[PDB]
């Protein structure tokens, strides 16, 4: 009937509001910390919203939908994964009082879609475009958008890695980017972090052997995937062992059995073999390794699946399996190998990979004490992420609360100008846009209502004036502070929030189960 | 556990009997609604049968068990009419408990009911008709079939199946000294065509249930043959499998089976045999191997079915394989395959027999309830035609017989010494429950219609006035061509009287209290 | 008293009551057990199929709805709502001390009057090609206007029309077959003159095959045919396995030599082929196709007059087909075998793209409705108006007929006419407009003398249905009414205890 769907909608709205209010005092650089307690008694201090959203667990359709929305927002854009929850909560709080009066959800959804389209068009018409066909303007935009993510010393430390990673000019200013398609940043322990340089081909870190000379050029990779494990017995001891007889049998089975397979395999050119991880093999027979020491020995272990996928994509080959194989589709490229250490500990080999169809290049970073390596990794990750976000479009704008107030005033004037019963619903959107500046003013340590009123008055008087400052603690113009953000991080977020609100509003009736 | 002493046991028994009869009192007549049934699973069916409903009925009383046992044990001589007897017994028990409250022994009423039923039968034997010849049972055949079947499974009429069922009994009645056997006629049912495709198998029809219709099968036979010697490797009633500890015996057995096939076909070609059916068989692989080459023949003929194969030919059998000739077999007339679907299996219909001992009917359907209703109507028609050929005496139906019997009982028992009026009047006035219930099942008032028909029957003569359940013109009985057998009514009255006497006799105490 | 089965059958109809009209309500179906799933649906058939009840009348109604959905198109929610309304009316009619026989007679009379009014009101003005074209276009637009998804409807409608119009009045349902394939964009449509497969063995096998000639060889390597070259195993030692393997290898090599000397280039089959015979065929130079579907070979042999080899029986009796051009063009995101170079344009398969699901079901339903309405109106066009026009006329005819029959069955006809005037009310209520005023205006317009009057869904007004352009089928409404009447007569006749 009508009471059951109304109660279901009220319960869903209450659950969504509780989920949104469980975390709210964390937006901005001056956010509060939270100590999450584990099930065993361990406590962990954190302040990121994504970690708290992915760590906690709760069974509810609205909570699962919000988690999926946050995950999609973090995957698509990559920044600002906490404002969408507040936007959805404000929209649901507005829809609550909209439905309390007696309005059909179809008109409310149409008004929300119209308001979203108007806000998107206003954000696109207000933002200013830039250029990026050359390298000077691109480097200027990079150094202008990179000096506002972390602290000053960390920024100065990551600037060399940033300008080394931004030099990867492969796509000639296309529509989309492939920064997540052919990038494999490895990590190496030991040495100095200053010894970093872009490396093509392939980089490994496992010792080949320990014999005489191993400086050859035979494809430098063994395309083999068949089983190399020893045939396991049916039980411990099949018979009674004491004197000879049984000793000679096992001796011949250990010496004159796998050696025949090694001989029949080594009859083909390019004697390069390897193996994957030693997660299922108990112990490898060293007699086979001693017999393989002659006529050139080359073996590399500790190989994962991602390494195989990277090698099969950079070179441009396909692995083969099975034993009955009389083809010749397993060779590679021969150029140069056999590398030594770079004045320090830790074995690491590099291959530049000359004359190869795949121009994939990675960055080999280092560090010490496992303290500046992960930080630099996260820094270059955020760097290439914001670089891809900037190269995806061309529009940019500054943050602080001014665009939110501008959009709220525009929606208010549009609802005042546009006629129809839906305009009231549009007015609800006008009351669901002044949450970020109020939260920022509350977290800064000033009066939020007075600051919001002053910002609204300044926007109504001189259009584009200033916003909300954090370092100084007042109202200063943003043009002096080097801080900007792309337009996609707002447009995509607003569209996703509107879609989630429409999906959670269109779902009602009864919730049957099995 | 206390013992029920006094009159509480009889009251509880009568209450249980009334509660049981209240279920059958609702469904009475052709205008009754469909009663539903469901087991433990999700099988929900709907039907209207006095025996099928009483069969799957769960009760917690020995009296109800005895009642349903007596109702099920008597159903082969009446056919249709196992519902009014329960209502009559319930009304009689109600009258008995009403008359017993004044302080009357049940022996008196139990003895009075005997002579009441006796005089009722004596009066019903004199109010009938005996002017049926070779035309009165042949011309109103369509009317009798319409009154027996009705309009439940098919709105339109059916004349083919009725005439077929009539001829199937006429070809056996006068041929075996005006006698018929129940084991001679059989009822077969299989889905396929429509209901109008009713076939009368003069001989015997046998199915084979094939496995692959795409296999080439050409009919080319003209003489049947019956044998008892192992025509092929037989199956001695034991599930044979791979019980050979060898690897080369399979090919040897296959070659031996091929040589046996060749020898058998050469013998049946040099002697003149064709479709030779034995009493053994093998797996489907041997049948496929035999049907792959030439000469089509299918095995799998195990069971008692061979018995009919020993009666649909005409002769004897051979005790030894080395005793075959051109005269020890049996000649045939027209033995071929029949398959109206031309997409399923085949059937064999014997068209050569010196006697009629396996005549059957074949009716096609499209579901599960329509075929069941058709077979029930066919069984009812067979029962009524058997009752007709057993005795050429019928009576009119509706609700006039009970009223006439009650009036005659009153007129002949108005005189009483001290107990010849109470029990007889309690048996007489309780006979008007069937017409009252039949009139109440429709949309008319039963009391007014019953009083009007009673006044019309007591004013003038011709006791052939009742009620109409189809809403027509007048309330006559000789114009609607409605008839009912008298032997069935006699049997129903006798069964009701016996049940009432057995209930009124066993009523002392109970052990499990 | 009788109320349990009635309530159980009425409550099962109110669950999908909000799923009527183009602007329907959505709901989720939470699953139990180990993993709790979550999905969004917008159709009553999927909800009725993924549910479990225990009442006899409810089970009978569910079975009848499933049978009707398997028969015609999307006839499951309307019949259920009509049966629920009829049962709700019959309950109140019985509660007023009324015999069920009079109610059944009145319902039969009302159904007969409605059928007569529907048969007497049928248009027949289609003596041109453009008329049939616009009629099919309007039918497809009315059928595709049930989910309210304005993204890619016109192109899909035109594609379906072009695919269903190529039959040219040919009565067949095994020629046109659709497949399931995702990946790409919604604005991507590929047109071809043949069909594709659904599985590829790889690329290691040679793809250069000339002289196309289809040869269906049902040679089984593990079905125990005539003259077994091998044997079983004994109980003596463990050396017979090598002999069995050698026998199987020589038997399969003899079969390969036979199939090579018989003359073949593109081997296709449907049995289970092991790795050794497949590798032998690949090394020989013949491409072998394994793991075939249950309807690909059948539809390939049906359109060419061919058939299976009957598990190796008569190799010189089964007629085989041949093609001209067979290649493997990399289209979309998968490599499939093409079937071009033929003169039979009856069997076609249009591949689809996009990043959404639950489209093949509605596509097949629309194609079924289209070919049904094409084979029904081959030479006699019979179409009616929609938007709540035939129901109002039927109710008016029933009300007019329920006035010259003195007796007691007029109340049943009145209840039937009242229950028949409820679908437009629910349709208008599901959108968000005043349903009472619209229903009153429609009734006044129908009683004044206007057989062409309907309601609008874009603005919520009352206009003409013959000017905008909207129609539907003719036998669908008749079948719906017949099924509803049959279900009502079946359920109403039961009132005794459930035993
Ligand atoms: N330098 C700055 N000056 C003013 N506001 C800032 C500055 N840096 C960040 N902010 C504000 O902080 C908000 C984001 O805070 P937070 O949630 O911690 O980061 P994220 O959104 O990337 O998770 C933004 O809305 C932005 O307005």
């Amino acid at each position: 009937d009508r009471d059951k769907p109304a109660q279901i909608r009220f319960s869903n709205i209450s659950a969504a509001k509780a989920v949104a209010d469980a975390i709210r005092t964390s937006l901005g650089p001056k956010g509060m910390d939270k100590m999450i307690q584990d099930g065993k008694g361990d406590v962990t201090i954190t302040n990121d919203g994504a970690t708290i959203l992915k760590q906690m667990q709760v069974l509810h359709p609205a909570a699962r939908m919000l988690v999926e929305l946050s995950k999609a927002q973090d995957i698509e854009a990559g920044d600002g994964t906490t404002s969408v929850v507040i936007i959805a909560g404000s929209l649901l709080d507005s829809c609550t009082k909209l439905l309390q009066k007696g309005i059909h959800p179809t008109i409310i959804s149409e008004s929300f879609q119209k308001a979203l389209e108007k806000g998107i068009e206003i954000l696109t018409d207000m933002s200013r475009p830039v250029e990026l066909s050359d390298r000077e303007t691109l480097l200027n935009s990079a150094t202008t958008s990179l000096n506002s993510k972390v602290v000053s010393q960390y920024s100065s430390l990551l600037s060399p890695m940033s300008v080394n990673a931004v030099m990867k000019v492969i796509d000639p200013a296309t529509a989309t980017s492939v920064d997540l398609r052919d990038i494999k940043i490895v990590k190496k322990l030991g040495g100095t972090i200053d010894d970093c340089e872009l490396v093509e081909g392939l980089v490994l870190t496992q010792k080949v052997s320990n014999s005489g000379i191993t400086r050859v050029e035979k494809a430098k990779i063994g395309l083999i995937q068949f089983c190399l494990s020893a045939p396991k017995t049916d039980m411990d001891n099949q018979i009674v062992v004491s004197d000879y007889a049984q000793m000679d049998r096992v001796l011949r089975e250990e010496r004159a059995y796998i050696l025949n397979l090694v001989k029949q395999i080594k009859k083909t050119g390019c004697n390069v073999l390897l193996i994957q991880k030693s997660i299922l093999r108990d112990a490898l027979s060293d007699l086979a390794l001693h017999f393989l020491n002659k006529m050139k020995i080359m073996v590399i272990k500790d190989i994962e699946r991602e390494d195989i996928e990277f090698i099969c994509k950079t070179i441009g080959t396909k692995p083969v399996a099975h034993i009955d194989q009389f083809t010749a589709d397993m060779l590679g490229s021969a150029e140069l190998a056999e590398e030594v250490n770079l004045n320090g500990s830790g074995k690491l080999l590099k291959i530049t990979g000359c004359a190869s169809p795949g121009k994939t290049v990675t960055i080999v970073v280092r560090g010490s004490n496992k303290l500046v390596i992960e930080e630099a990794e996260r820094s270059i990750h955020d760097a290439l992420c914001v670089i891809r976000c900037l190269v995806k479009k061309r529009a940019l704008i500054a943050g602080g609360g001014a665009p939110e107030i501008e959009l709220a005033l525009r929606l208010t004037e549009y609802s005042r100008t546009l006629s129809g019963m839906e305009s009231y619903c549009v007015r609800a959107f006008a009351d669901a846009m002044e949450v970020i500046p109020s939260t920022l003013a509350e977290n800064a340590g000033l009066n939020p209502i007075s600051t919001v009123t002053e910002l609204r008055n300044r926007h109504a008087q001189g259009e584009k004036t200033a916003g909300i400052n954090v370092r100084k603690g007042g109202i200063s113009n943003i043009l002096e502070e080097l801080v900007v953000q792309p337009l996609l991080v707002s447009v995509s977020a607003l569209t996703l929030a509107t879609e989630t609100v429409r999906s959670i509003l269109k779902i009602d009736d009864v919730v049957n189960t099995r | 556990k206390s013992r029920l002493m006094g009159l509480e046991a009889l009251k509880s028994h009568i209450m249980a009997a009334k509660a049981v009869a209240n279920t059958m009192r609702t469904s009475l007549g052709p205008n009754g609604l469909d009663k539903m049934m469901v087991d433990k699973d999700g099988d929900v069916t709907v039907t209207n049968d006095g025996a099928t409903i009483l069969s799957m009925m769960d009760v917690d009383h020995q009296i109800a068990k005895l009642m349903v046992e007596l109702s099920k044990s008597q159903d082969d001589e009446i056919g249709d009419g196992t519902t009014g007897v329960v209502v009559l017994a319930g009304a009689l028990l109600e009258e008995a408990e009403q008359l017993l409250d004044r302080g009357i022994h049940p022996i008196r009423i139990a003895d009075g009911y005997e002579q009441a039923a006796r005089v009722a039968i004596e009066h019903l034997d004199k109010i009938s008709d005996s002017v049926l010849v070779d035309i009165k049972d042949t011309e109103p055949l369509i009317q009798t079939a319409k009154t027996t079947l009705g309009s439940k499974v098919v709105n339109s009429c059916h004349r083919q199946m009725a005439e077929i069922a009539v001829n199937a009994v006429l070809t056996v009645a006068d041929m075996e000294r005006r006698d018929v056997d129940f084991e001679l006629i059989k009822v077969e049912g299989k889905v396929g065509g429509r209901l109008e495709d009713t076939k009368l198998i003069k001989g015997v029809i046998v199915d084979k249930d094939f496995s692959h219709p795409q296999m080439p099968k050409k009919v080319e036979d003209a003489k049947i043959a019956i044998l008892t010697c192992p025509f092929e490797p037989p199956k001695p009633k034991t599930k044979h499998k791979l019980d050979v500890t060898s690897v080369e015996d399979y090919k040897a057995l296959q070659k031996y089976e091929k040589e046996k096939f060749e020898e058998m076909i050469q013998q049946i070609k040099e002697t003149g045999a064709n479709l030779a059916i034995c009493q053994w068989g093998f797996d489907d692989e041997a049948n496929h191997l035999l049907l792959q080459n030439n000469l089509p023949a299918v095995r799998w003929v195990g069971g008692p079915e061979i018995e009919l194969i020993a009666i649909a030919t005409g002769g004897r059998i051979v005790p030894r394989f080395s005793e075959l000739t051109a005269e020890k077999l049996g000649f045939a007339g027209l033995v071929q395959e029949i398959s109206f679907g031309t997409t399923k299996d085949k059937m064999l219909v014997i068209e050569q027999c010196k006697n009629s001992r396996a005549v059957t009917i074949f009716i096609r359907g499209g579901n599960k309830m329509i075929i069941e209703e058709a077979k029930r109507s066919l069984h009812d028609a067979l029962c009524v035609i058997r009752n007709l050929i057993r005795d050429n005496r019928v009576v009119y139906g509706g609700g006039a017989a009970e009223i006439s019997c009650a009036l005659a009982v009153s007129q002949e028992a108005d005189k009483c010494p001290t107990l010849e009026q109470y029990a007889m009047r309690a048996f007489a006035d309780a006979l008007e429950v069937i017409p009252m219930a039949l009139s109440e099942n429709s949309g008319m008032n039963p009391i007014q219609t019953m009083t009007e028909v009673r006044a019309r029957q007591v004013k003038e003569m011709n006791p052939a006035l009742g009620i109409d359940c189809l809403h027509k013109g007048t309330n006559d009985m000789k114009q609607q061509h409605v008839i009912e057998t008298l032997i069935g009514k006699k049997q129903q009255i006798s069964l009701a009287t016996q049940m009432v006497r057995m209930i009124l006799k066993i009523d002392d105490i109970r052990k499990p209290g | 008293a009788r109320l349990t089965s009635f309530i159980g059958a009425i409550a099962i109809g109110d669950l999908v009551k909000s799923t009527l009209g183009p602007k329907g309500m959505d709901k989720i179906l939470l699953s139990s057990g180990r993993d709790a799933s979550l999905m969004v649906t917008n159709d009553g058939a999927t909800i009725l199929k993924n549910i479990g009840v225990d009442n006899p009348a409810a089970k009978v109604l569910v079975d009848m709805s499933r049978v009707q959905d398997d028969e015609v198109g999307d006839g499951t929610t309307s019949v259920t709502v009509l049966a629920a309304e009829l049962l709700r009316e019959a309950e109140s009619l019985i509660a007023k001390k009324i015999h069920p026989q009079t109610i059944i007679a009145g319902w039969r009379e009302a159904t007969k009057a409605a059928r007569e009014a529907l048969l007497s009101s049928a248009v027949d003005h289609g003596s041109d090609e453009v008329k049939f074209r616009q009629d099919l276009m309007n039918i497809a637009g009315t059928t595709l206007s049930s989910k309210l998804l304005t993204h890619h409807k016109d192109h899909f409608t035109k594609l379906a029309v072009e695919a269903v119009l190529r039959l040219k009045g040919s009565g067949n349902l095994e020629a046109i077959h659709i497949i399931k394939k995702l990946g790409g964009s919604l604005a991507d449509s590929y047109l071809d003159e043949g069909f594709l497969l659904d599985k590829k063995i790889g690329v290691n096998q040679p793809k250069r095959i000339e002289n196309a000639k289809i040869l269906i060889a049902n040679t089984g390597m593990d079905t125990d045919k005539i003259k077994i070259f091998g044997s079983r195993v004994r109980v003596d030692s463990t050396a017979k396995v090598a002999e069995i393997e050698h026998a199987e290898k020589e038997k399969m090599k003899e079969k390969v030599e036979r199939i090579l000397k018989h003359g073949i280039n593109c081997f296709i089959n449907r049995q289970l082929i092991y790795n050794y015979p497949e590798q032998l065929f690949g090394a020989a130079g013949v491409m072998a196709i394994e793991h075939a579907d249950f309807a690909g070979v059948e539809r390939l042999a049906l359109v060419t007059g061919g058939e299976i080899a009957s598990t190796f029986d008569h190799p010189e009796l089964v007629k085989l087909g041949s093609c001209k051009l067979i290649e493997e063009v990399m289209i979309g995101e998968d490599k499939l075998i093409h079937f071009s170079g033929v003169a039979l344009g009856e069997a076609c398969t249009i591949v689809l793209r996009g990043a959404t699901q639950q489209i093949l079901d509605e596509a097949e339903r629309s194609l079924h409705d289209a070919l049904c309405v094409l084979a029904q109106t081959v030479k006699d066009s019979r179409t009616v108006y929609g938007g709540g026009c035939s129901e109002m006329l039927m109710a008016h005819a029933v009300t007019q007929l329920a006035n010259r029959t003195p007796g007691k069955e007029a109340v049943a006809m009145e209840s039937y006419a009242k229950a028949l005037r409820m679908l437009p009310t629910i349709i208008a209520d599901n959108a968000g407009y005043d349903s009472a005023d619209l229903v009153a205006q429609l009734r006044a317009a129908h009683s004044e003398g206007n057989t062409t009057a309907g309601l609008d869904m874009r603005e919520g007004t009352i206009g003409d249905m013959a000017i905008l352009g909207i129609t539907e089928s003719f036998q669908v409404k008749r079948q719906v009414l017949l099924s509803a009447a049959e279900a009502a007569e079946v359920i109403l006749r039961v009132d005794n205890i459930i035993k």
